């Protein structure tokens, strides 16, 4: 009855260029079971229009998911993916570094 | 290059919230192109590429049909599990299940897959010849005898080799524009100093499709694969996919590394230096 | 083409 701990990337679609609309996205992979809870965070207020794939998984069985929300990046303004799941003692917090 | 399809379910049981949450997907390589969410408005298979959209309505009955029919039988299918193992009622569990089929450059059958998991562990799976089952526990050895006894596999090799080869065909065809496309990564690198005596140098990889990719370091000329970094690859959103790979360095060093890129898209294998 | 299934 297996679990494993999800890894999550935050990042852009195409490079940020300030006040240039773009997507932001929150890949989680790895993780078991499927439960997960993914929220993208503007300066720690959850963003409203997020979507996400449907549920699949990888070779070994574990889950992927990917949340994404068009954004227009700023320098002012602070992005990050919260992702709350069974193997995680309390809810992680991942920022964007435009970069990573 | 080779092509592949691939169906994915997951069923969720949730004891005291009513019949398992059942999600399904179909891939064309790392195109998705339909998908069933037991818990959304349409209970239909919907499409998820422009490509599949063109399929007329006996399509989409007939697939809304048979993936109803498999959450169907994936409710029972837990039920079973539930009495094969004796675990309690109260736990929620996980069925997952990938089935498809491989072809090659011209279209030739190359492979067939139907196989199966309980919580995360291998349960059975279809082997390679088609023609038997490999059964990971003594449930699924149950499960196994029920199958030979049904003759189960004589159906699913047909339908892998023909059904599915040339459904394969038909997709790769009518999503010729964008399913045949190879993109190669577009590189790069970067250095972060993380101290007076440390640097970090990351080899990116960018837009490239399919999603298969090898990113290594070497200085001088040896690999560095323990002290190299290699996050997982990732979709961009547009269809193509994003890798990279770091190596902390000495100082005054940095000119000794160098990136290698190998992908289906590039003639040759990139050579990358600081 | 989704595969038809058989139970457990």
């Amino acid at each position: 009855m297996i679990q494993r701990t999800p890894k999550i990337q935050v990042y852009s679609r195409h490079p940020a260029e300030n006040g240039k609309s773009n997507f932001l996205n929150c890949y989680v992979s790895g993780f078991h079971p499927s439960d997960i809870e993914v929220d993208l965070l503007k300066n720690g207020e959850r963003i409203e229009k997020v979507e996400h794939s449907d549920l699949s998984f990888s070779k070994d069985w574990s889950f992927y998911l990917l949340y994404y929300t068009e954004f227009t990046p700023t320098e002012k303004d602070e992005y990050a993916c919260r992702v709350n799941h069974v193997t995680l003692s309390q809810p992680k917090i991942v920022k964007w570094d435009r970069d990573m | 290059g080779s092509h592949s399809m691939r169906y994915f379910s997951t069923s969720v049981s949730r004891p005291g919230r009513g019949e398992p949450r059942f999600i399904a997907v179909g891939y064309v390589d790392d195109t998705q192109f339909v998908r069933f969410d037991s818990d959304a408005a349409s209970q239909r298979m919907e499409p998820r590429a422009p490509w599949i959209e063109q399929e007329g309505p006996e399509y989409w009955d007939e697939e809304t049909g048979k993936v109803k029919a498999h959450s169907q039988t994936d409710r029972e299918n837990l039920r079973i599990a539930l009495r094969y193992y004796n675990q309690s009622e109260a736990g929620s569990h996980t069925l997952q299940m990938m089935f498809g089929c491989d072809v090659g450059s011209d279209g030739r059958f190359l492979r067939g897959y139907h196989q199966y998991a309980y919580d995360g562990k291998d349960y059975i799976a279809l082997k390679e010849d088609l023609r038997s089952w490999t059964a990971a526990d003594m449930a699924a050895q149950i499960t196994k005898r029920k199958w030979e006894a049904a003759h189960v596999a004589e159906q699913q090799r047909a339908y892998l080799e023909g059904t599915c080869v040339d459904g394969l065909r038909r997709y790769l065809e009518n999503g010729k524009e964008t399913l045949q496309r190879t993109d190669p990564p577009k590189t790069h690198m970067t250095h972060h100093p993380i101290s007076d005596h440390e640097a970090t140098l990351r080899c990116w990889a960018l837009g490239f499709y399919p999603a298969e990719i090898t990113l290594t370091w070497q200085r001088d000329g040896e690999d560095q694969t323990q002290d190299t970094e290699l996050v997982e690859t990732r979709p961009a959103g547009d269809g193509t996919f994003q890798k990279w790979a770091a190596v902390v360095v000495p100082s005054g060093e940095e000119q000794r590394y160098t990136c290698h890129v190998q992908h289906e898209g590039l003639p040759k294998p990139l050579t990358l230096r600081w | 083409r989704f595969p038809l299934t058989f139970g457990w």
